[PDB]
DNA sequence: CAGTCCCTGTTCGGGCGCCT
DNA sequence: TAGGCGCCCGAACAGGGACTG
């Protein structure tokens, strides 16, 4: 019966501060060994601690950042807080913030975990993504299988949804996690279909970008030369 | 700055296995470690507590040993969940700090990148650039290399890469791989080749074209 | 002259004169602090510088609380304490709450200065003087006397028990299901709500109390590994008594037999119900030690018997609040100690074990006095009164150190005894 | 002058009136000598003519210096002091120069007149009064009280003291960083200030004594080192102690002996290792005091091997704060032991000895112990912080007493040196009964009422074995018993006593006593490869004993 | 047990040594 | 002579444990 809930801007633009707060419900933070934890966890790499506010109002700080932190608590509200100033590209992560708690003369762990947050930081302005197909060329198709791609390019900010037929195929299908291209994203999908659906038989790329509310489909036509 | 190491970055295996992970210290932290496990998803929960007490609710196919600057986890029989990222924290000294994980694997039936290559998108090319995708897909195991050889000549100068991660139904990877050109630059050339370097076939897998 | 409430008199018992006691060495790391809290009570004038012409003297020394990480004053009245007791004992004592022993967690406020605000009769100030040494003897003894009632004193909590039972009235009658109880400096308060809930309640009663002069100590809890201050709540429960076990062989050579003779005749003092003939029998003439002596069925018959009776509530053992409490311990065995809790011999009232504190640096002298404290602690919850120790170790080395180890604002009697391993008896396995 | 200092109450031991002590004739000789200084005193203020109606008085005489040929006033408070309350003493022990820290500037001073400097309580005058008789018959003799501390009297010192300290009081707070040691009428002053300044403070200081009557008169060391403090010698680099001359007369009778062995104790401060426990026993008995007596070899070595230290100089140096402390013990001869208390490699600031017996049946675990002990105590009174000691035992040793042993004990960080004669336990009990050995049941007896009684044992193989003593309790008999088991024995062997007495005697692992039984009970325990004691409570018809108590029970009463 | 001796530990008092 | 402290000794002291009648 005990939650913790990250809330949070999303996107933060660079050299500006950011307000993370965590909501929780199951404990106070006016109980002898309870507290919380703010943890990170950039993109792709590993846990990282960040600050834990505890009842008596001793907190601790990770001395890499203390002078771009502080921690506080609306203890009436349940909540916690944790602000950061200035903040740099590098400060794109996900944010978590646990329910630490003493236990006993030894014990002493994080219990339960939020879901996190998603803070990044991009001077960009939302903007769609130019969408193209991938048709194979001069390796024109023999009866067996064959790989069609999508190419998403250039949007602000994540994320993006991708689906094949509108939803028709789901198998042999592989959108790969985006990448950073100029302070702007860039992925692409690719889903295989034997030959003797395609081109026979449409096959269409979904595209939707909820931020700039667009939604864009690309049918695959094979290539011409 | 208690550093914590996990020398195991990557390490995979197979159900009803049963596994050991380490998590070497930097002093004396006198067992005052904790292990959490990150799913693929991302959530994190709490295994054990004070390098050897299951935290309520774990499975007791959980163990936790360790001692001074040595301490490791150990699954009992892996299930199809445990598969996943490891964590071990130590709270001897603020401030707090994290091993670097260990995500754990699938072993399959090693297998090879099916590779495939396109041309820029008409479109593309209308409003002025262009690039190649290449795709290798379901091959196994994680480890790879991609060259991008132009008319022979090879290339680094915009190369962009995407790693899936492990597909959790056939356990394979697939991998993106971009070369952005400008479109001058493009209509300024004709052979552009993508190679793949597995530990499969000595022979890298090739595929190419030629506008 | 602090307030114009009444002093109340005080006359030692007849025949004796106050207290002439010499003062210890004592480290500068302490003296240095002692020096302190002296000069700044004498401002405040809680306390008078004062002469030779003063013919009395007790010793004063200061102990860096673990509990705090400030030093407290201590100066050990005990003689006083002694000469002085028509008082606070039969006249005018302190009642005991027979439950403070039946909860589950109990915490020990120090509530000293709450004592720094009652005037101390006039005429019987001379006898709480004390001096304060000088390393290397640079200048002589600078000493004071208190006109204020002093901490750690049997008389005072007696005197200001009128003012302390009102300021927790309030509390008392808004929390019915709390106890409180006064031994000397402190306030003993158990609960039995859950632990978080406790320590609530006790931070709230620190507030009313501070709605009131009373200021109590601010007691650090650390946020890194040791989390010791998760011990500063006491739980009358884990407090299990110690009985005597009879060995199990399934063979017993002579000598096993022979020890397990005496053994059972020393409890045979204790408990009545032990026969040893029919198990004695068994070595009728000088046979070598070494040799394996098959327990008879009629023999195996009382052994498996009498340690029946080895597990039981003792003959009838009633304590007399009216007679003094005597503790003794026995260094078993690498970390472990017991004791024993009496008023009159064989008839004990409690028998237990003190584990250890894995941080005791193995050092017996530190062990030792914790038991004693632990100890006495555990007396003043249950009977409310402090024992008189037989304590296992020389004079001269207890007397050394026994300082540096002590965390405690009372101080218990003691004695020496060089009292060797009687039987296993109390005890070991 | 006279200080405006507060005068100290000082009251009569309760439920006494004064002293009322006669006054001897004298001499008009020295009567009118006497005349000549009180009068003297007189007026200086110190004392005061009296009225008839005080009763009190205490005598005077007065006595000349051969040297001067001058003479001088002495009043015998004997009588007063007996009745003068008694005080509370402040003076806690003696400074010593080991606990002083170099000091850029040092001075060191002295107050004239110290007591005569010091107001007496009002309300005490009457009870010094003293008389100083007429040459004659004739009229009533000059009566006379004091006004100031008396010399001689119980007050004096404490009073003296405690007010020369409340004098300095305001000063100290003034000049927090300049150290003062005041000793009765003594100031010891150093700072780490120019030889210029200084003097700018000790002059500051001069005139503030000065302003409360203390007169800092022409006979303080400035800039003169080596400064003559406490008997000792401060040099600006080490200090030395005023030399000592060893008596060493023709014949030696018991007094002079205490005048050799206290000096040469005051020499071991200094002076490394120095053993006495030789010539120290010469008095033992019940001796006289102008009595003579030979000096013995065993006794002889002693002084030869003693003068022989005192004779080569030595110094010791100041302490340094930072260096933490170190203090070696090395062994002596039985009883002996000595040690030396430094900071730096052989720089010495002090050193000592220890020979006391802390009990009849000891070892020499223990008495290390009991050195440490005493070490530490020793410098938490000199620089208020515990030493590392470097000592003969090893942690093996150490290890395993701190273990078996039943009585607590501890010794603070310390490391092993090297250094024989080395420290540890000669032999050592079994836990276990052993097999290749008879287990012998061992007991005595005794009768209070004729000094007589039996002893002896039982084997298990039959053997048997029982001497009768004489002028011997039963303690010492079942003490006795055990010894045969040990002679009458191989090198391994099983007792079995009722005696926790003998028993507990045992295990303590003594290694050293006063009686001799004991010392051989133990030379036996030396000499055997395995030994194991067990216990039985006799009387309760435990086997093995029933048979070694009937053979020794040989008169049981009457 | 009630009255007594044995034994060991500690306190005290005397000389001395040193200081002021 | 006073007060302090130190050492070394022997006596009266106190308490536990064992004995006897
Ligand atoms: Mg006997």
């Amino acid at each position: 019966q005990i939650t913790l809930k990250e809330s949070g801007p999303g996107i933060v633009q660079p050299s500006q501060p950011f307000r993370l707060t965590c909501t929780f419900s199951g404990f106070s933070l006016s109980t002898s060994g309870i507290g919380v934890t703010w943890i990170r966890q950039p993109s792709g790499k590993g846990l990282e601690w960040l600050a834990t506010i505890w009842w008596d109002d001793d907190n601790r700080y990770n001395p890499s950042l203390k002078s771009r932190l502080t921690v506080s608590k609306d203890t009436s509200n349940n909540q916690a807080f944790l602000n950061m100033m200035t903040v740099e590209t590098a400060d794109t992560a996900i944010y978590y913030c646990a329910q630490s708690a003493i236990t006993s003369v030894t014990d002493s762990a994080m219990d339960h975990w939020g879901q996190g947050t998603s803070v990044t930081v991009s001077s960009a302005k939302t903007t769609p993504p130019s969408v193209y197909p991938l048709a194979p060329g001069s390796a024109a198709q023999t009866n067996s299988m064959v790989t069609l791609g999508c190419l998403v390019k250039g949007y602000f900010p994540e994320p993006v949804t991708v689906t094949w037929n509108s939803g028709s195929l789901s198998s042999g299908v592989h959108t790969f996690p985006a990448v950073l291209q100029s302070d702007l994203y860039t992925l692409s999908s690719s889903v295989t279909v034997p030959s003797s659906t395609w081109p026979s038989e449409t096959v269409t790329c979904n595209v939707a970008h909820p931020a700039s509310s667009t939604k864009v489909d690309k049918k695959i036509v094979p290539a011409d030369c | 700055d208690i550093q914590m190491t996990q020398t195991t970055s990557s390490l995979s295996a197979s159900l009803g296995d049963r596994v050991t992970i380490s998590c070497s210290a930097s002093q004396d932290i006198s067992s005052y470690l904790n292990w959490y496990q990150q799913k693929p998803e991302g959530t994190v929960k709490l295994l054990i507590y004070y390098t050897s007490s299951l935290h309520s609710g774990v499975p007791s196919r959980f163990s936790g040993s360790g001692s001074g600057t040595d301490y490791s986890l150990t699954i009992s029989n892996l299930e199809p969940e445990d598969i996943a990222t490891y964590y071990c924290q130590q709270y001897s000294k603020f401030p707090w700090t994290f091993g670097g994980g260990t995500k754990l694997e699938i072993k399959r039936a090693d297998a090879a990148p099916t590779v495939s290559i396109f041309p820029p998108s008409s479109e593309q090319l209308t409003s002025g650039g262009a690039s190649v995708v290449c795709f290798l897909n379901n091959f196994y195991p994680k480890d790879i290399n991609v060259k991008w050889k132009i008319d022979g000549s090879e290339r680094q100068n915009g190369v962009l890469n995407s790693w899936t991660d492990q597909d959790s139904k056939d356990s394979t990877y697939s991998m993106s791989s971009t070369l952005t050109l400008t479109k001058d630059e493009y209509e300024r050339h004709n052979s552009y080749t993508c190679e793949a370097t597995h530990k499969t076939s000595t022979s890298p897998i090739v595929k190419s074209f030629n506008r | 002259p602090i307030s114009p409430i009444e002093t109340v008199p005080v006359k030692l018992k007849p025949g004796m004169d106050g207290p002439k006691v010499k003062q210890w060495p004592l480290t500068e790391e302490k003296i240095k602090a002692l020096v302190e809290i002296c000069t700044e009570m004498e401002k405040e004038g809680k306390i008078s510088k004062i002469g030779p012409e003063n013919p009395y003297n007790t010793p004063v020394f200061a102990i860096k609380k673990k509990d705090s990480t400030k030093w407290r004053k201590l100066v050990d009245f005990r003689e006083l304490n002694k000469r002085t007791q028509d008082f606070w004992e039969v006249q005018l004592g302190i009642p005991h709450p027979a439950g403070l022993k039946k909860k589950k967690s109990v915490t020990v406020l120090d509530v000293g200065d709450a004592y720094f605000s009652v005037p101390l009769d006039e005429d019987f100030r001379k006898y709480t003087a004390f001096t304060i040494p000088s390393i290397n003897n640079e200048t002589p003894g600078i000493r004071y006397q208190y006109n204020v009632l002093p901490q750690g004193w049997k008389g005072s909590p007696a005197i200001f028990q009128s003012s302390m039972t009102k300021i927790l009235e309030p509390f008392k009658k808004q929390n019915p299901d709390i106890v409180i109880y006064q031994y000397m400096d402190d306030l003993y308060v158990g609960s039995d709500l859950e632990i978080g809930q406790h320590r609530t309640k006790i931070e709230e009663l620190r507030q009313h109390l501070l709605r009131w002069g009373l200021t109590t100590p601010d007691k650090k809890h650390q946020k890194e590994p040791p989390f010791l201050w998760m011990g500063y709540e006491l739980h009358p429960d884990k407090w299990t008594v110690q009985p005597i076990v009879l060995p199990e062989k399934d063979s017993w050579t002579v000598n096993d037999i022979q020890k397990l003779v005496g053994k059972l005749n020393w409890a045979s003092q204790i408990y009545p119900g032990i026969k040893v003939r029919q198990l004695s029998k068994l070595l009728r003439g000088t046979k070598a030690l070494t040799e394996v002596i098959p327990l008879t069925e009629e023999a195996e018959l009382e052994l498996a018997e009498n340690r029946e009776i080895l597990k039981e509530p003792v003959h009838g053992v009633y304590y007399d609040p009216s007679k003094d409490l005597i503790a003794e311990i026995q260094k078993q065995g690498q970390g472990q100690w017991t004791y024993q809790i009496y008023q009159e011999p064989f008839k004990n009232l409690k028998t237990g074990k003190y584990a250890r504190m894995r941080g005791a640096h193995t050092n017996d002298v530190k062990q030792l006095t914790e038991a004693v404290q632990k100890i006495t602690t555990e007396s003043i919850v249950i009977w409310g009164k402090t024992p008189k120790f037989k304590l296992p170790i020389q004079k001269e080395t207890w007397e050394t150190w026994w300082t540096e180890y002590w965390q405690a604002t009372w101080i218990p009697e003691w004695e020496f005894v060089n009292t060797p391993p009687l039987v296993k008896l109390w005890y070991q396995l | 002058p006279i200080s405006p200092i507060e005068t100290v109450p000082v009251k009569l031991k309760p439920g006494m009136d004064g002293p009322k002590v006669k006054q001897w004739p004298l001499t008009e000789e020295k009567i009118k000598a006497l005349v000549e200084i009180c009068t003297e005193m007189e007026k200086e203020g110190k004392i005061s003519k009296i009225g008839p109606e005080n009763p009190y008085n205490t005598p005077v005489f007065a006595i000349k210096k051969k040297d001067s040929t001058k003479w001088r006033k002495l009043v015998d408070f004997r009588e007063l002091n007996k009745r003068t309350q008694d005080f509370w003493e402040v003076q806690l022990g003696i400074p010593h120069p080991a606990g002083l820290k170099k000091k850029k500037s040092v001075t060191v001073l002295d107050v004239g007149d110290a007591y005569f400097s010091v107001p007496l309580d009002e309300d005490f005058r009457k009870y010094t009064a003293f008389t100083i008789p007429s040459i004659n018959n004739e009229t009533p003799g000059i009566r006379y009280q004091y006004n100031v501390l008396p010399q001689g009297w119980k007050g004096s010192p404490a009073i003296f003291q405690s007010s020369m300290t409340k004098i300095l009081e305001p000063f100290k707070k003034q000049n927090p960083d300049i150290v003062i040691y005041q000793y009765m009428d003594d100031l010891y002053v150093g700072s780490d200030l120019e030889i210029g300044q200084h003097r700018t403070k000790i002059e500051e200081l001069r005139q503030h004594l000065l302003r409360w009557g203390l007169t800092t008169p022409d006979k303080k060391h400035q800039k003169e080192p080596p400064f003559l403090w406490m008997g000792y010698e401060l040099h600006p680099d080490k200090w030395t102690v005023q030399p000592i001359v060893l008596p060493e007369k023709d014949s030696w009778t018991v007094n002079d002996i205490c005048k050799l062995v206290g000096k040469l104790n005051w020499a071991s401060q200094i002076y490394p290792g120095i053993k006495v426990r030789q010539l120290s026993k010469l008095l033992r008995g019940t001796k006289a005091l102008t009595e003579v007596i030979p000096l013995t070899e065993e006794a002889e070595l002693e002084l030869a091997e003693n003068r022989e230290i005192l004779k080569e100089p030595v110094h010791g140096v100041y302490y340094d704060p930072s260096k933490d402390l170190i203090a070696e013990i090395q062994k002596q001869g039985q009883g002996q032991w000595t040690y030396q208390i430094y900071q730096e490699p052989f720089k010495n600031l002090k050193t000592g000895k220890y020979a006391r017996m802390r009990g009849a049946h000891t070892n020499d675990v223990k008495q290390l112990t009991e050195a440490v002990q005493k070490i530490t105590t020793e410098s938490i009174v000199i620089w208020g912080k515990t030493p590392k000691f470097k000592l003969p035992i090893q942690k093996e040793t150490w290890e395993t007493w701190w273990t078996e042993y039943w009585q607590a004990t501890w010794i603070p960080e310390w490391e092993f040196v090297n250094t024989p004669p080395l420290v540890k336990l000669w032999y050592q009990l079994e836990k276990e009964p052993i097999v290749g050995a008879e287990t012998f049941y061992v007991d005595g007896a005794a009768n209070r009422e004729t000094k007589l009684g039996k002893a002896g044992y039982v084997t298990n193989k039959g053997r048997q074995k029982v001497v009768p003593l004489t002028n011997t309790t039963n303690q010492k008999t079942e003490l006795q018993a055990i010894y045969l088991a040990l002679q009458d024995s191989g090198l391994e062997v099983n007792i079995v006593t009722d005696s926790q007495y003998a028993l507990g005697i045992i295990q303590a692992q003594p290694d050293k006593s006063e009686s001799e039984l004991v010392n051989q009970i133990i030379e036996q325990l030396i000499k055997k490869e395995k030994v194991y004691l067990a216990w039985v409570p006799a009387h309760k018809g435990i086997g093995g004993n029933e048979q070694v108590d009937k053979l020794v029970s040989a008169g049981i009463r009457k």
